[PDB]
């Protein structure tokens, strides 16, 4: 309460001010960018899935259990961005543990791994780095793509988990299905297609992956 | 009669386009698409693709990799990883890398290593030739 | 079934390798796509 | 020139909650570097 | 009292120092994280680092007018953009010397009249040019 | 005074737990696991054994052996809510069937190699014994 207490307090947040005022330009420039790519990859990210929209494949009731996939940065500072992902990537587990299922969570982004490491420690399978840092690109998802494959591990079910860019002050949490598993895929609705072979389907699944990433990044 | 559609990671040619026919370098031998064609699922190969416009110009570009998908109707969706025109490319240092890569089969020890190598090899003598 | 398939590839790593095989062909003018494909800006960190 | 004007460091002066908050950040980050330099110097040493 | 209290030849150049010194102040905090801007505000902050370098001095060695008015008028017509900041005092110090080895009588001129007059702005305009180019670093 | 009027007992267990509260004291505020977390481990555990009663002064030895417990980190797996419970039993146990053991740290004035040897096993078997 005395006169040299008034003016330190004062003078630190007279600085905090200013760091503040200065830091909300630069994200407005890097927004500008940001939303400039969008438009080219969201073609290119719905046309990799009109195949499985058009013929309609439903997974069976198996147990080789799912392969969950979070994205998000290494950065805070951005309201409550990943705690909308962590909410739902627990909540699924539940669900799927019912059954009763092998099931393994793999996340890209730091914060992903540090909010989830403590109930769910044993599930981690595979987790990445350095990402937030610099804009996104395809080879990234490549090599994502090309690191998850040669896990011994394997799969019959798997969904992916992002924050979907809807408007300047609002945004919606979604997920996607993936039925990358060939068995699944050989089904009744796939007959009108007359020129296939295991290999090519092996391969088609394959691409499949890599694009559903980039998409989510983007 | 047509509904085409030749993006890229990066840029888009051709958003819901009609044509009357597109010619594709796919696996497994060359492919053409015209009107109600048999739904099929295959993967590319290094080539050039020709699209035939309704007016008749054909426009050409060059593919590294990528799918095509033809559905029910008569939409095509054909995504590559690559998409470049032969205007900025140049066939001198083609040649040389293909030179180079013609010495690195016998330069390779191992199997695998050297099916990369064949790869380069198969991918540097497909350009060269246009 | 090809060479490159039963031999350690995989179709993604053959998909790398043309890519940056007609990337390297390119003009030395038009070469600033090299920046735009960067595709070496994700590190691994396992779980051991 | 008559009102309050604010300097450097004014902000670790004040011994808040963001000054200590301040301090430990750069201790931790500080006290993980020394364990590979170290471990490095033994290698280097070990090696010649 | 300002303006009142310059020679006719001062007043030219530290009008627009004024101002380029003005618009500087305001932009400085940005300087952490620059990168990520415009090239409009990058452009203001290249020149007022570089017109910050010119005022500093040393001790017991006090200067004379048109030699002032030489180096500022190389500073502000942006003759000094491609140089990096570590050499602006070298170069300064090089040309104060090589200007006043042999070129005395066109300090002659600007010591007598108080003014820079069209002719010897052309003169100039060579002067600095040249010298820039022999400089090499 | 720097120490000069300290008895040598003393002196070897409360230099180290100097050091151990300022290197917890310059971290542990934030408003890894290889040094911070074990860090804070042992700092949580040894601000719990300063806290006292009202109207109770100990004796020098009995001090030295509750410091000497703590310090070489025989108290690293026990939940920290439990200490003081394990504080006044210890106590009380070694006062009663070990009055031998305090008269040699009060008469000779500083610890032995036996009597370093005798603590551990005494500590580590009332550790075992006291799991309630």
């Amino acid at each position: 309460a005395t006169l040299k207490d008034i003016t330190r307090r004062l003078k630190s947040i007279k600085n905090i001010q200013k760091i503040t005022k200065s830091m909300k330009m630069v994200a407005a420039a890097k927004y500008a960018r940001a939303e400039r790519d969008l438009k080219p990859a969201r073609v290119y990210g719905i046309g990799s899935l009109a195949l499985y929209e058009k013929a309609d494949i439903k997974v069976p009731e198996d147990k080789k259990k799912h392969l969950i996939i979070g994205v998000s940065s290494d950065r805070g500072l951005c309201g409550a961005i990943h705690s909308s992902v962590a909410k739902q990537i627990k909540s699924e587990v539940a669900n799927l543990t019912a059954a009763g299922k092998e099931v393994k969570i793999v996340g890209v982004g730091d914060k992903i791994r540090g909010i989830l490491h403590r109930t769910h420690s044993d599930q981690f399978l595979v987790t990445f780095k350095e990402v937030g840092r610099k804009p996104p690109t395809f080879g990234d998802a490549s090599v994502i793509a090309l690191e998850l494959l040669n896990s011994g591990y394997e799969f019959d079910e798997g969904s992916i988990i992002f924050n979907r860019f809807r408007s300047v002050i609002s945004y919606k949490t979604e997920e996607k299905p993936i039925f990358s598993l060939d068995t699944v895929a050989s089904a009744e609705s796939m007959s009108i297609y007359d020129d296939i072979d295991a290999d090519v389907l092996r391969n088609y699944q394959e691409y499949s992956l890599a694009n559903i990433i980039y998409y989510s990044l983007k | 009669q047509m509904s085409f559609t030749f993006a890229s990671p990066t840029q888009v040619f051709f958003n819901g386009a009609n044509v009357r026919q597109v010619d594709v370098p796919t696996q497994t031998g060359a492919f053409g698409i015209l009107a109600s064609h048999v739904p099929t699922l295959q993967v590319l190969r290094p080539g050039l693709v020709v699209v035939h416009a309704e007016d008749g110009t054909t426009s050409k570009y060059f593919v590294s990799s990528g799918s095509v998908t033809v559905n029910a109707d008569s939409s095509v969706q054909l995504l590559a990883e690559e998409a470049v025109t032969l205007d900025m490319l140049d066939p001198g240092v083609a040649k040389a890398n293909l030179e180079k890569a013609q010495s690195e089969l016998l330069g390779a020890a191992d199997e695998a290593s050297r099916a990369e190598i064949q790869i380069r090899i198969e991918a540097n003598e497909a350009l060269v030739k246009a | 079934v090809a060479y490159w398939r039963q031999a350690g590839l995989s179709y993604i790593r053959y998909s790398q390798i043309c890519a940056k095989a007609v990337r390297d062909a390119l003009k030395a003018e038009f070469k600033a796509n090299a920046e735009k494909t960067s595709g070496s800006n994700v590190k691994i960190v396992k779980v051991k | 020139p008559e009102g309050v004007r604010s300097g450097a460091g004014a902000v670790r002066d004040a011994g808040g909650a963001f000054g200590k908050k301040e301090q430990a950040d750069e201790e931790r980050y500080f006290r993980a570097r020394a364990r590979e330099q170290l471990a490095a110097l033994k290698k280097h040493h070990e090696n010649e | 009292v300002g303006s009142a209290a310059q020679t006719r030849a001062m007043k030219q150049v530290a009008g627009t120092m004024k101002l380029e010194l003005a618009q500087y102040r305001e932009v400085a905090a940005f300087a952490q994280f620059g990168s990520d801007l415009d090239a409009a505000t990058q452009q203001l902050l290249s020149r007022g680092v570089r017109l910050t370098e010119l005022l500093k001095q040393g001790q017991y060695a006090p200067m004379a007018i048109e030699e002032q008015v030489a180096v500022i008028y190389a500073g502000v017509r942006g003759y000094l953009d491609k140089l990096e900041p570590s050499k602006i005092t070298k170069f300064e110090n090089a040309f104060l010397s090589h200007v006043i080895s042999q070129h005395q009588a066109l300090l002659g001129k600007i010591r007598a009249d108080g003014k820079i007059s069209e002719e010897t702005d052309a003169k100039l305009k060579e002067i600095v040019t040249n010298f820039l180019a022999g400089f090499e670093a």
